[PDB]
C-alpha cells in the first residue's frame, strides 16, 4: 500500500537514488526496516554505485538486481536475448514483493527513452505485467528526448520502437523533457552549473508529492486510478504534463507576498511546464492539481477562476469537464544538498493538452529522416527485428498524433 | 567486461608500452609491486585490463609478438618489462619479413597456432569475454600480415565480440622505406571485413600536434606514443570507471558507424598544452570543445574540415555539467552546421565520466567520423596504383605465394569504399 | 541498350497442415492475367505470375530457357527461388529432392542439365566443357559443398581489373553424364549443414562454360543456380535458443540484400553507390545485377493468412525490383 515501484535504466536507477533518498527522508526514515523496491539495470556499475557508499546498508542487497552483460543501448538487443536471461529473474523478485504486500496499490515505473536499457526491457516488461497483473495500475514513466539537446545517437529508434507498444501496456504516463528543467535551473533556482543530480531531486520532488504525501494524512488524498480515469477521456492510455512549480532558490524567499495563487499562477506560464512544447496553442483538456502545505482556499477559488476566465489559455471546446484537484496536508521536505528553500505550501500540477502531438513531430519527422537513407538497419535486423518493425511503429505514432489531433480543437 | 591486449610487429610494442605506462599509473601499480592508489576507486572495476593469477601480484592481460625478438627483448628490459608473466611471450627468431604476405602466408603463419592457443588460454581464463585490442603497424608486414592473420583468424574464432583496431596508417607524405604502401593494401583489403571498430592514426600528424601546438621542437617517439596511450586511456577503461551517463565499447559501434563498412575513425585528445608555459586560468571542459573541432588536434591525416561530420563521439573527463556539455554540443551543430551532414540530427554522441587523469584536472576524448577519410585512403590509392604500374616491387610477394588476381580486388574494394565515402560526403 | 530484370511470381500449394487449421487463401491466384490481386486494392505487375499447380517445365520455359538460349549468347544469365521459410524454395529449381517418377517433382537443375547435355549433342563446333561448382553461404562464411573440408582461409573470392569475381579453394569437376551432375548434387546435398532440418544456409550452384571466340577473344557465359534462405522477419515465436543464433545472423543479410536491390530504381535522394561488399551472398550477385548481364526474378510466396504482410513483404521485394 506505501506504493512498491520498480526502476530500470541509469537515469531510473539515479533518479531513484535521489527520489528514493528524498523518499527515505521526508518520511523520518533513519539511514539505519523497510525497503520497498527493486533496481535493475543492464550493467552492474551503476548499481555498484547505490551497492558501494551511502544507501548500501539499507537495502537488503538481495535484490538489487544486475546483469553482468551488454549495457547495450540500442532497442532491439535491449528487447531481446540481452535483457531475456535477465527477466524472469526480476518478474520472480517482484512477484514475491507482490505476495509480501497486502494489497498492492499499483505500479510506477521509471526507465529512459533514452537508450535500448529502458526501452525494450521496459516494453515487454510492461507486456509481461499486463499479462500478469493487467487488473491493475499501470503508471509508466520515461524521460521524453530533447528536441536539439539531444545525446544518443539513436535518440530516435529507442522511443519510436518503445511506443509501437508501451502505449498499449501503461495507461498514466509522465514524460518530462531536460531542457526546459535547464531552463528552470539556469533562471529560476538560478545557477549556472546543473547538474544530473539535481535534476534527480526535482523529479524526486515531484513524485515525492505524487503519492507518497498522498499516502500522508491528506484530506483529500486521491487515488492512483483517479488519475487514469480523470486524465484521460478516452480508454487509449494517453500521457499529461507533470510540474512542480516553486521552483525558487534559497536567496528568492525573502519574499513574504508568497502564497498559492503564485505557484499555482505560475504552473500556467507557458515555459515553465518541463517540456519543450509550451502551450501556445495547447488546449488542455484535463488538469489534476495536487496541493501540498497550508494550502488556502482562497487562491484556489479566485486564482483557478482567473485561470479559466482568462480565456487565453482556452480549453478543449467539446470536452471541457477537465478538473481534478486533492490537497495534502504535509509540506515538502529540504535535500540538505539540495537547493529548495524551505516552501510553507507547495504545488504540484499535471495537465493533459493537445500540444504533445506537435512534440511528437518534433521526434517523428526527426525519426523520419535518419530512417530516409536505411541507415541503423543492419544492428537491429541484427538482434531481430526487420523492416516492418519499423514500418509499423510508423504507422503506430501515424495514428497516434491524429488521435491526439481529433480530441481537441475538433469540437 | 573483460579485453585482452594484443601488440603485433616491431612498432607495436612502443605503440602500446607507452599504454602500460600510463593505465598502472593510472590505477597506482608499481613496476613490481600492487594496488598503491590511494584511492578505492581505482580497484572497482580493474578486471577489464587486468588479473590476479599469482595472487598478490597484478598482471595484464596482454599478448605480445613479434617476428623479430631483439624488440620485444628491448621491451622486456625496459621499465615495466618485469610486470608481464613471460610465458605470455610468443615469438621467433624467423626473418621478419618486410612482405605483408610474407608475415601472412608463411613466417607468423606457423606461429598463429601458438598465439591462438595463447588468446584462448586467456579469452575463458575468467568471466565474459568483451572486446579485443589490436595494437600494430600497417608500417611493414608484422603488424600487418600477421595482424590481419591473427584477428581474420580470430572473427571466424569468435565472431561475438568487439575488434578495436589500432592501425597506424602512414603518413601522407612523410614516408619510412619507399617499398611501404602495398603493406596498406593488402592489409586493409582485410581490415574491412575483420573489425568493426578502426582507430586509424597518422605520423604528420604527430608531428603536427606534437611540434607546433606542443612546443617542443624535439619529438622523441616515445612522446608520440605517449600520445596515443592518452588516447587509448581516454576511451575505455574511463568509461569502466564510474560515469553519470557511461557508455561501452558496443555503445560507440552502434553509434558511430551508419553502416557495417564501419568507416575507420579518427581520434583526438583536448589537452594539449605545452610543459609549464600554459598557466591559463581558463581550463575546463568548454575548452576541450573548441579545442577539440579545429583542423590542427588531430590525428588524422587529411584536414577534417574538408568533408561532412556523419558521426562523433566524445568522452568527457572530470566533475562538469551536461547542460554546459549538450549546449557547446548544439554550439557545434549551429556554427559549423554545413559540413555537418544535416540528415543525422545527432551527429554528436555525449560521453560523461566521472574522473580525472592522475594530475590533470580536466580532459576530455575525441572520437572521430568524418567524411574527409576519403581522402587518405584516396591517397594511399594514389601511390598504390602509382608504382604498382611499373610492377618493379612485385617479385618479393611472388616469392611467398601470394598470387596476381589478389591486388586487383584489393584496388576495388578499398577503391569502392572511398567511392562510397565520396557518395556520402555529398 | 540493356534489357530489364525479367520480374515473375510463384504461388505454392496449399497443405493440409495450414488448411485445416484455417488459414484461408489470402491470395487471389490470377496466373494468366500478367498480376494478382491482394486483399482487395493491391493489384502488381509481373511478367509471369505461376498458379499454385503450375508445370516445372512451364517454369522452365517461361523463364530459364530464353535463358539458356542466351546462355549461348556467351553472357550471364541467373534466376534464384526466393520466398519466406516454408515457401517451397527446394522444389523451385529441383535439388536435394529424389522422386523421379513423373519427374515434374524434380525440377529445373536435371531439364537444364539434361537438356545442357543436349545441347553438346548438337553444338560440336565450339570447344566447350562445362564445370561446376556447389558452394554454401553460411553465417556469411563460406564452405566447399563438393569436399568433405576445407578451410575458410583458403575459401575466398578474388576479383580482376575487367570487372569479374574469381573464386578460390573451389573442388571444380567437369560433366560427363547427368548421372554425375546428379552424384554431385547428391553428395553435395548430404554435405548441406526436423524435415528440412535448418533449411537456413544458402546453396549456390553455378554453372561455368566459357565459349571461345572464333585461338582469339574468350567469351565467358555463366548461368546459375543460386537458391535463397527463407526470409522470415516477425518471428520472435520460432526460432529459439542456440537456434535462435542460426536465424539472426543470415536475417542481417536478407535485408542486407534487401538494401542492396532497393539502391537502383528509386534515385530520389541521392542515390549513393551500391554497397555489394556488405553481405558474400551479394559479392556474387554483383554480376548478377544489371548491365548486359541477364537476371529473371522469381518468388515463391504462401496463401497462408498469417504470413499476408510477409507476403506482402515478399511483394516488397517484387515492388521494388525495377531492373
Ligand atoms: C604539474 C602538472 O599539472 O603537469 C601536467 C602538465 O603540465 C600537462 C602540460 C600534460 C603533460 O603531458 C605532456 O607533456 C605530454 C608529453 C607527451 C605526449 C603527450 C603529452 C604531463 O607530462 C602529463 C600528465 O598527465 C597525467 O597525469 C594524465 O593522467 C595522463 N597521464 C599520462 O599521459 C602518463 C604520463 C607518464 C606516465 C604515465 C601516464 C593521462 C591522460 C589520459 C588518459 C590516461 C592518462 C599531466 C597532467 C602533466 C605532466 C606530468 C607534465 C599534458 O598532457 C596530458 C596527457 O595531460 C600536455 O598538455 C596536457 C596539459 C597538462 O597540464
Ligand atoms: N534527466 C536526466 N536524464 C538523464 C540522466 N542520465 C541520463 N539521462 C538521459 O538518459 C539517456 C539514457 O538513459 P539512461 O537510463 O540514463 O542510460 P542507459 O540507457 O541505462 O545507459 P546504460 O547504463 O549504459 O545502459 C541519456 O541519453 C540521457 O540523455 C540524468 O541523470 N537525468
Ligand atoms: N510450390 C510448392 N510446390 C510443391 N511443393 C511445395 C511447394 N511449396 C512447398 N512445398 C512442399 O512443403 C514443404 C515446404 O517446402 P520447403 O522447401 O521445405 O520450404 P523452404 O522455406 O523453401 N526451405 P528451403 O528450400 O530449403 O530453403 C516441402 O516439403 C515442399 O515439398
Ligand atoms: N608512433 C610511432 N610510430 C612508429 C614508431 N616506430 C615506427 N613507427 C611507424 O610504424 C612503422 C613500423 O612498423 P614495424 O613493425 O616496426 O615495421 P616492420 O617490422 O617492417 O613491419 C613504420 O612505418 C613507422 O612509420 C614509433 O616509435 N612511434
Amino acid at each position: 500500500r506505501e506504493c512498491i515501484s520498480i526502476h530500470v535504466g541509469q537515469a531510473g536507477v539515479q533518479i531513484g537514488n535521489a527520489c528514493w533518498e528524498l523518499y527515505c527522508l521526508e518520511h523520518g526514515i533513519q539511514p539505519d526496516h523497510v525497503p520497498r523496491a527493486v533496481f535493475v539495470d543492464l550493467e552492474p556499475t551503476v548499481i555498484d554505485e547505490v551497492r558501494t557508499g551511502t544507501y548500501r546498508q539499507l537495502f537488503h542487497p538481495e535484490q538489487l538486481i544486475t546483469g553482468k552483460e551488454d549495457a547495450a543501448n540500442n532497442y532491439a538487443r535491449g528487447h531481446y536475448t540481452i535483457g531475456k536471461e535477465i527477466i524472469d529473474l526480476v518478474l520472480d523478485r517482484i512477484r514475491k514483493l507482490a505476495d509480501q504486500c497486502t494489497g498492492l496499490q499499483g505500479f510506477s515505473v521509471f526507465h529512459s527513452f533514452g537508450g535500448g536499457t529502458g526501452s525494450g526491457f521496459t516494453s515487454l516488461l510492461m507486456e509481461r505485467l499486463s499479462v500478469d497483473y493487467g487488473k491493475k495500475s499501470k503508471l509508466e514513466f520515461s524521460i521524453y528526448p530533447a528536441p536539439q539537446v539531444s545525446t544518443a545517437v539513436v535518440e530516435p529508434y529507442n522511443s519510436i520502437l518503445t511506443t509501437h507498444t508501451t502505449l498499449e501496456h501503461s495507461d498514466c504516463a509522465f514524460m518530462v523533457d531536460n531542457e526546459a528543467i535547464y531552463d528552470i535551473c539556469r533562471r529560476n533556482l538560478d545557477i549556472e552549473r546543473p547538474t544530473y543530480t539535481n535534476l534527480n531531486r526535482l523529479i524526486g520532488q515531484i513524485v515525492s508529492s505524487i503519492t507518497a504525501s498522498l499516502r500522508f494524512d491528506g484530506a483529500l488524498n486521491v487515488d492512483l486510478t483517479e488519475f487514469q480515469t480523470n486524465l484521460v477521456p478516452y480508454p487509449r492510455a494517453h500521457f499529461p504534463l507533470a510540474t512542480y512549480a516553486p521552483v525558487i532558490s534559497a536567496e528568492k524567499a525573502y519574499h513574504e507576498q508568497l502564497s498559492v495563487a503564485e505557484i499555482t499562477n505560475a504552473c500556467f506560464e507557458p515555459a515553465n511546464q518541463m517540456v519543450k512544447c509550451d502551450p501556445r496553442h495547447g488546449k488542455y483538456m484535463a488538469c489534476c492539481l495536487l496541493y501540498r502545505g497550508d494550502v488556502v482556499p482562497k487562491d484556489v477559488n479566485a486564482a483557478i477562476a482567473t485561470i479559466k476566465t482568462k480565456r487565453t489559455i482556452q480549453f478543449v471546446d467539446w470536452c471541457p469537464t477537465g478538473f481534478k484537484v486533492g490537497i495534502n496536508y504535509e509540506p515538502p521536505t529540504v535535500v540538505p544538498g539540495g537547493d529548495l528553500a524551505k516552501v510553507q505550501r507547495a504545488v504540484c500540477m499535471l495537465s493533459n493538452t493537445t500540444a504533445i502531438a506537435e512534440a511528437w513531430a518534433r521526434l517523428d519527422h526527426k525519426f523520419d529522416l535518419m530512417y530516409a537513407k536505411r541507415a541503423f538497419v543492419h544492428w537491429y535486423v541484427g538482434e531481430g527485428m526487420e523492416e516492418g518493425e519499423f514500418s509499423e511503429a510508423r504507422e503506430d505514432m501515424a495514428a497516434l498524433e491524429k488521435d491526439y489531433e481529433e480530441v481537441g480543437v475538433d469540437s | 567486461r573483460e579485453i585482452v591486449h594484443i601488440q603485433a610487429g616491431q612498432c607495436g610494442n612502443q605503440i602500446g608500452a607507452k599504454f602500460w605506462e600510463v593505465i598502472s599509473d593510472e590505477h597506482g601499480i608499481d613496476p613490481t609491486g600492487s594496488y598503491h592508489g590511494d584511492s578505492d576507486l581505482q580497484l572497482e572495476r580493474i578486471n577489464v585490463y587486468y588479473n590476479e593469477a599469482a595472487g598478490n601480484k597484478y598482471v595484464p592481460r596482454a599478448i605480445l609478438v613479434d617476428l623479430e625478438p631483439g624488440t620485444m627483448d628491448s621491451v622486456r628490459s625496459g621499465p615495466f618489462g618485469q610486470i608481464f608473466r613471460p610465458d605470455n611471450f610468443v615469438f621467433g627468431q624467423s626473418g621478419a619479413g618486410n612482405n605483408w604476405a610474407k608475415g601472412h602466408y608463411t613466417e607468423g603463419a606457423e606461429l598463429v597456432d601458438s598465439v591462438l592457443d595463447v588468446v584462448r588460454k586467456e579469452s575463458e581464463s575468467c568471466d565474459c569475454l568483451q572486446g579485443f585490442q589490436l595494437t600494430h603497424s600497417l608500417g611493414g608486414g608484422t603488424g600487418s600480415g600477421m595482424g590481419t592473420l591473427l584477428i581474420s583468424k580470430i572473427r571466424e574464432e569468435y565472431p561475438d565480440r568487439i575488434m578495436n583496431t589500432f592501425s597506424v596508417v602512414p603518413s601522407p607524405k612523410v614516408s619510412d622505406t619507399v617499398v611501404e604502401p602495398y603493406n596498406a593494401t593488402l592489409s586493409v583489403h582485410q581490415l574491412v571485413e575483420n573489425t568493426d571498430e578502426t582507430y586509424c592514426i597518422d605520423n604528420e600528424a604527430l608531428y603536427d600536434i606534437c611540434f607546433r601546438t606542443l612546443k617542443l621542437t624535439t619529438p622523441t617517439y616515445g612522446d608520440l606514443n605517449h600520445l596515443v596511450s592518452a588516447t587509448m586511456s581516454g576511451v575505455t577503461t574511463c568509461l569502466r570507471f564510474p560515469g553519470q551517463l557511461n557508455a561501452d565499447l558496443r555503445k560507440l559501434a552502434v553509434n558511430m558507424v551508419p553502416f557495417p563498412r564501419l568507416h575507420f575513425f579518427m581520434p583526438g585528445f583536448a589537452p594539449l598544452t605545452s610543459r609549464g608555459s600554459q598557466q591559463y586560468r581558463a581550463l575546463t571542459v568548454p575548452e576541450l570543445t573548441q579545442q577539440m573541432f579545429d583542423a590542427k588536434n588531430m590525428m588524422a591525416a587529411c584536414d577534417p574540415r574538408h568533408g561532412r561530420y556523419l558521426t562523433v563521439a566524445a568522452v568527457f573527463r572530470g566533475r562538469m555539467s551536461m547542460k554546459e556539455v549538450d549546449e557547446q554540443m548544439l554550439n557545434v551543430q549551429n556554427k559549423n552546421s554545413s559540413y555537418f551532414v544535416e540528415w543525422i540530427p545527432n551527429n554528436v554522441k555525449t560521453a560523461v565520466c566521472d574522473i580525472p587523469p592522475r594530475g590533470l584536472k580536466m580532459s576530455a576524448t575525441f572520437i572521430g567520423n568524418s567524411t574527409a577519410i576519403q581522402e587518405l585512403f584516396k591517397r594511399i590509392s594514389e601511390q598504390f596504383t602509382a608504382m604498382f604500374r611499373r610492377k618493379a616491387f612485385l617479385h618479393w610477394y611472388t616469392g611467398e605465394g601470394m598470387d596476381e588476381m589478389e591486388f586487383t580486388e584489393a584496388e576495388s574494394n578499398m577503391n569502392d569504399l572511398v567511392s562510397e565515402y565520396q557518395q556520402y560526403q555529398d | 541498350e540493356e534489357a530489364p530484370v525479367r520480374v515473375a511470381l510463384r504461388v505454392r500449394p496449399l497443405l493440409p497442415k495450414e488448411l485445416l487449421h484455417g488459414h484461408q487463401s489470402c491470395l487471389q491466384v490470377e496466373p494468366g492475367l500478367g498480376r494478382v490481386t491482394l486483399g482487395r486494392d493491391r493489384h502488381f505487375g509481373f511478367h509471369v505470375v505461376l498458379a499454385e499447380d503450375a508445370g516445372q517445365e512451364a517454369v522452365y520455359q517461361a523463364c530459364v530457357q530464353p535463358l539458356l538460349e542466351a546462355f549461348f549468347e556467351g553472357f550471364n544469365a541467373t534466376v534464384f527461388a526466393y520466398g519466406q521459410t516454408g515457401s517451397g524454395k527446394t522444389y523451385t529449381m529441383g535439388e536435394a529432392s529424389v522422386a523421379s517418377l513423373l519427374e515434374d517433382e524434380q525440377g529445373i537443375v536435371p531439364r537444364a542439365m539434361a537438356e545442357a547435355f543436349k545441347l553438346i549433342d548438337e553444338n560440336d563446333l565450339l570447344d566447350c566443357l562445362v564445370h561446376v561448382s556447389y558452394l554454401e553461404v553460411y553465417k556469411e562464411e563460406f564452405r566447399d559443398l563438393l569436399e568433405v573440408g576445407t578451410a575458410s582461409r583458403d575459401i575466398q573470392l578474388r576479383e580482376d581489373e575487367r570487372g569479374n569475381v574469381v573464386l578460390c579453394g573451389v573442388k571444380e569437376v567437369d560433366v560427363e553424364g547427368l548421372d554425375e551432375v546428379l552424384s554431385l548434387l547428391e553428395m553435395g546435398n548430404a554435405a548441406r549443414h526436423l524435415n528440412h532440418l535448418s533449411s537456413r544456409s544458402h546453396t549456390v550452384f553455378t554453372v561455368t562454360l566459357e565459349q571461345r571466340g572464333r585461338p582469339g577473344q574468350l567469351l565467358v557465359s555463366k548461368f546459375h543456380f543460386v537458391d535463397l534462405a527463407g526470409s522470415e522477419r516477425v518471428l520472435k515465436t520460432g526460432s529459439t535458443g542456440e537456434r535462435l543464433k542460426e536465424s539472426i545472423q543470415i536475417n542481417s543479410s536478407l535485408l542486407a540484400l534487401g538494401n542492396v536491390i532497393s539502391a537502383l530504381g528509386d534515385p530520389q535522394r541521392r542515390g549513393s553507390h551500391i554497397p555489394y561488399r556488405d553481405s558474400k551472398i551479394t559479392r556474387i550477385l554483383k554480376d548478377s545485377l544489371g548491365g548486359n548481364a541477364k537476371t529473371v526474378m522469381i518468388a515463391c510466396v504462401s496463401p497462408s493468412s498469417s504470413d499476408f504482410d510477409e507476403t506482402l513483404n515478399t511483394l516488397n521485394y517484387a515492388s521494388r525490383a525495377q531492373n
